RNA sequence: UUUACUUAUUCAAUGAAGCGGAGCUGGAAUUCAUUUUCCACGUUCUAGCAUUCAAGGUCCCAUUCGGGGCUGAUCCGGGUU
RNA sequence: UCUAAGGGUCGGGUACGAUCAACUUAGAACUGGUACGGACAAGGGGAAUCUGACUGUCUAAUUAAAACAUAGCAUUGCGAUGGUCAGAAAGUGAUGUUGACGCAAU
RNA sequence: GCUUGUGACGGCCCGUGAAAAUCCACAGGAAGGAAUAGUUUUCAUGCCAGGUCGUACUGAUAACCGCAGCAGGUCUCCAAG
RNA sequence: GAUGGGGAAGCUCCGUUUCAAAGGCCUGAUUUUAUGCAGGCCACCAUCGAAAGGGAAUCCGGUUAAGAUUCCGGAACCUGG
């Protein structure tokens, strides 16, 4: 299918976020007035949770498991579509075209996705995704 | 009577090798655990020209089974191997050009380079651009393997002597006339001070056994005895025949 | 070594602690095509470099001059 | 032959040539079959292979180099991958392939 | 290069001032794919070891 | 305009060394300067430089080969045998 | 005299790293009582990544943050090979 | 003293015009006490014999050659516990960062 | 135009044409670090100090070597019409 | 070319990381006190050898009988703290 649909996981392949894993939340298959290319709106993980261990106690665990997100308008030709896939519904809304334009709105979206992304990492749910891709 | 030229060479003065530019010494990986129980993968990272050498070298890097670090080797590149190729070295390793394998684990007729005489000597036979050795049989009890070296000599070594599948790159180098003195000059310029060569027969008697006389001539049989003595031995040493080899050579 | 144009920023150099001396230079120059105009360069000797500020406009300069810190040590011309 | 089929397509169907644009086609799921030349590197191959499974698209490993694949599709240049979007009369889509 | 600020010695993607970006693109795909295939390799020959 | 009747690239040497030596060099020179097909991307862009080192303009792969030609009869037929012998140890 | 031994003597290799012996498990094997045995006993589409006594499991310190044992990684001989 | 040919740079709805800057080369007149690469600069040529193929080398200070070297050709030794060579000796050295498409000796 | 610097190319090789100090970067993520206030000196500005020996002239038909103010020899850079 | 060594009657010869028990960095542990020990590494093996090779950083104007990228004037830059 047109597999770049509403839940597909992909890896960024070009530019800062290169190497980082994402989730498409809304695809603009063909075109923008701007973005003259097939492009996706992804929220993804910029600074992954650091591996946690038995030794890790109390507050360090809390510390180690902080996630740092990001949100990107990104050309299809810079995503490696994955076989995997993650539920988008809690930040369906918060990641929009209108989200971009104005920083404040962008900062908020990341707050939201962050709350989302961190909750999700606790209790397994969507593993792999919260694990760095080494290269 | 003067010390003659071939005695002078041994004290190594002007006669030592011209070594400054060489890539390093080519030699198989040390025969460790990996290589003799299983196998181990590398990448040929670069195949590169060693000065005063017939054949290309091949820089080939591996992991260090015991420490987190890269350790690289210098291989004489067998013809056909290439940058980026994977190389496997070990008892249980596959039989392709480039890989290195104990002469036991390859069937008769296999063709291998840089093969060691004793296992772990990091490789001694067949290293010149062009040369190789063919395995011509095994004797499983007391694990030997018999080969035929470049010379034509057969010789029978341990089954654990590592060889490397293939022949040595840069072959046929010697079909091209040197054409002028300069090329020979530049050839030797990067090996050692052994060119050009004055004939013993153009020297005075101080200089050589061939020295002097009113015409140029050797004056006595130039086939010299094995049990000659330094200063005598020049000509055809221990020569067991002499003259134009008429008739097909090739050992039986 | 440094040319400056923010007339704000400038003033903040002149009151910048490490700044003992200053020096004004005056220049007859020509404007655009025909006429002349009186250029003035405002040089502040800081510790690690000399900041200079050109006021092409005559008026803009005269006013700027009385502004100079009473406790600064201007070299006139 | 397989060439013969392919040549049928090329004279009556719809197709795109080359890596960048058969990926456009794979994304769109427009591709019915993609044809892969021998010498084409494994990264490229494995990458297509992946885009291929994702779009649920069968894959044929042309047992020939990119030079001839170009000949196959009747083009005076080389091609390292073909994508079928519309098979003309040819049965490549529903034969041995 | 030690008399000159950090930004002058890098670009902002992973392996900034070190590998050629078109070369990181490559790292990534390969990384991803070889790792994915590992799973297939694991689970294909896992199948064997119940049917052989 | 046909420039030499036969000495070809060997013209630089002019009259020296003798027809026969020139004849031999001409062969391997033509061999060694020539531009070859690349196994890997399939563009004829493999040129020599340094004996036995053949490397490729685009796609940058260096292949170890014969001293004046990319592949060598011997090395081919060895390739050939190693095939043969390998297969004996898969089935 | 032959041919066998290894500790003298001799030769090589290595930041003396995995040797020799036994056991586990797979499995060919054909069972003439039941095992007599023989091999195996974590890596091969790809110019990626492989490091912090390791994560896991389990046991302690007296729970704070830190940290230790054991296992993961089977035994026995200290003949580096 | 004339003639001809060989260039730049600008606007044109989606055929040209305007100028700026160059020594090259050929052609034609006129002219002189037939001179003019006017000083400077600047190969003598040809036909053979002997001999070394060529370029290169040497007797500093009586020999530059036909002598040495060279490519090419041919022979010899050697698979490392080795060939050839060094040292009084040695837990010593040259070839050797080497392996017969090699090193050594003619 | 001449000198010289440099670039993108191209020719050649059985010749493919040094080393080390030193400097930077990236992969890694040990660890440390905030709201009643933390982290930051690879951004700017500001403070201090920087020892030791050589430094004259000649470099040649007179400062060097040839017994000498010897027609010899003795490494280089700049270069007008 | 010193060094554990190995030769040599001996002056000395050989070996240069070599059949050697070949060493120092980061900071924690101190709040008896200054540095014992708590980690963890690195096994790198002397040294001399370039006033043309490598290499942190300066320019202009003025100035002397004779010094100047060294003085003075101005304006910088590097290294360490
Ligand atoms: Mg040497
Ligand atoms: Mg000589
Ligand atoms: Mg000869
Ligand atoms: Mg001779
Ligand atoms: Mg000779
Ligand atoms: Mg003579
Ligand atoms: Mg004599
Ligand atoms: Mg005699
Ligand atoms: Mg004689
Ligand atoms: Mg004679
Ligand atoms: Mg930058
Ligand atoms: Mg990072
Ligand atoms: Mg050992
Ligand atoms: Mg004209
Ligand atoms: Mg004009
Ligand atoms: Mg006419
Ligand atoms: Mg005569
Ligand atoms: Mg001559
Ligand atoms: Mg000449
Ligand atoms: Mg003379
Ligand atoms: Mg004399
Ligand atoms: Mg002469
Ligand atoms: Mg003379
Ligand atoms: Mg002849
Ligand atoms: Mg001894
Ligand atoms: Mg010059
Ligand atoms: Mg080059
Ligand atoms: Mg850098
Ligand atoms: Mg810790
Ligand atoms: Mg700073
Ligand atoms: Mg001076
Ligand atoms: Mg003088
Ligand atoms: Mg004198
Ligand atoms: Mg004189
Ligand atoms: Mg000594
Ligand atoms: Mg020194
Ligand atoms: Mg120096
Ligand atoms: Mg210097
Ligand atoms: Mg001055
Ligand atoms: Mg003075
Ligand atoms: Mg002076
Ligand atoms: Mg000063
Ligand atoms: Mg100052
Ligand atoms: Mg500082
Ligand atoms: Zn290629």
């Amino acid at each position: 299918a047109k597999f770049l649909k509403a839940g597909k996981v992909a890896v960024v392949v070009r530019g800062r976020y290169a190497g980082k894993k994402v989730v498409i939340v809304k695809p603009h298959d063909e075109g923008s007035k701007s973005h003259p290319f097939g492009h996706a709106l992804v929220a993804g993980i910029e600074r992954y949770p650091l591996k946690v261990t038995k030794k890790h106690g109390a507050k360090k665990v809390a510390k180690r498991t902080k996630i740092k997100p990001f949100i990107k308008v990104v050309n299809y030709n810079h995503l490696l579509p994955t076989r995997y896939t993650l539920d988008v519904e809690a930040f369906k809304s918060v990641v929009s075209t209108e989200t971009f334009e104005q920083p404040s709105q962008r900062e908020e979206a990341k707050k939201v996705v962050k709350k989302a992304f961190e909750e999700r990492h606790q209790a397994g749910k969507n593993q792999w995704f919260f694990s760095k891709l080494r290269f | 009577g003067r010390v003659i030229r071939n005695q002078r060479k041994g004290a190594g003065s002007i006669f030592t090798s011209h070594t400054r530019l060489r890539q390093g010494a080519a030699k198989l990986r040390t025969l460790d655990y990996a290589e003799r129980h299983g196998y181990i993968r590398g990448i040929v990272k670069q195949i590169v020209h060693d000065s005063g050498r017939g054949a290309p070298l091949a820089k080939v890097v591996f992991r260090d089974p015991y420490k987190y670090r890269l350790r690289e080797e210098i291989f004489i590149a067998n013809e056909g191997v290439h940058t980026g190729q994977f190389i496997y070295a070990g008892k249980k390793a596959s039989l392709n050009v480039g890989n290195v394998l104990p002469l036991g684990s390859v069937p008769e007729g296999t063709i291998v380079s840089n093969v060691e005489e004793k296992p772990g000597d990091r490789g001694a036979l067949a290293r010149a651009s062009g040369n190789y050795v063919i395995i011509i049989g095994h004797n499983p009890d007391e694990n030997k393997t018999r080969v035929r070296l470049p010379s034509g000599a057969k010789k029978v070594i341990s089954s654990d002597a590592r060889g490397v599948i293939g022949v040595i790159a840069g072959g046929g180098r010697v079909d091209k006339p040197l054409l002028k003195a300069g090329r020979a000059f530049h050839k030797y310029r990067l090996k050692r001070n052994s060119w050009p060569k004055t004939r013993g027969v153009a020297m005075n008697p101080v200089d050589h056994p061939h020295g002097g006389g009113n015409h140029q001539h050797i004056g006595k049989a130039s086939t010299i005895s094995r049990g000659a003595v330094s200063g005598q031995k020049a000509g055809l040493i221990a020569a067991r025949r002499t003259g134009l080899l008429r008739g097909s050579q090739k050992t039986q | 070594a440094r040319e400056i144009t923010d007339i704000k920023q400038f003033l903040e150099l002149t009151r910048r602690a490490d700044v003992k001396t200053a020096t004004v230079k005056i220049n007859k120059k020509l404007n655009k095509a025909g006429k002349p105009f009186r250029q003035t360069k405002f040089k502040v000797r800081g510790s690690s470099s000399l900041y200079t500020l050109v006021i092409n406009d005559a008026g803009k300069a005269k006013k700027l001059i009385q502004s100079l810190p009473p406790t600064l040590k201007v070299n006139r011309l | 032959s397989i060439n013969q089929k392919l040549a049928l397509v090329i004279k009556s169907g719809k197709y795109t040539l080359g890596y960048k644009s058969t990926v456009k086609s794979l994304r769109q799921g427009k591709s019915k079959l993609i044809i892969i030349a021998a010498n084409t590197p494994v990264l490229r191959k494995s990458e297509l292979e992946y885009y291929a499974m994702l779009s649920k698209t069968k894959v044929y490993y042309f047992q020939g180099g990119n030079n001839e694949l170009g000949t196959a599709v009747g083009k005076l240049f080389r091609v390292g991958v073909v994508s079928i979007l519309e098979a003309g009369d040819s049965d490549i889509l529903t034969t041995l392939a | 290069y030690a008399t000159v600020s950090k930004t002058h010695k890098t670009v902002s993607r992973a392996y900034g001032g070190s590998r050629c970006a078109n070369c990181v693109k490559e790292r990534i795909i390969r990384a991803f794919l070889i790792e994915e295939q590992k799973i297939v390799k694991k689970v294909v020959k896992e199948q064997t070891e119940a049917a052989k | 305009a046909k420039r030499t009747k036969k000495v070809g690239i060997t013209g630089k040497y002019g009259v020296r060394y003798g027809s026969s030596l020139r004849r031999q060099v001409k062969k391997l020179e033509i061999q060694q300067h020539a531009r070859y097909d690349c196994s890997f991307c399939g563009k004829k862009t493999v040129k020599r430089g340094a004996a036995g080192i053949w490397t490729c303009s685009c796609c940058k792969k260096t292949v170890a080969g014969g001293a004046y030609t990319v592949s060598t009869a011997a090395a081919a037929t060895v390739r050939s045998t190693i095939r043969r012998l390998r297969e004996m140890v898969e089935a």
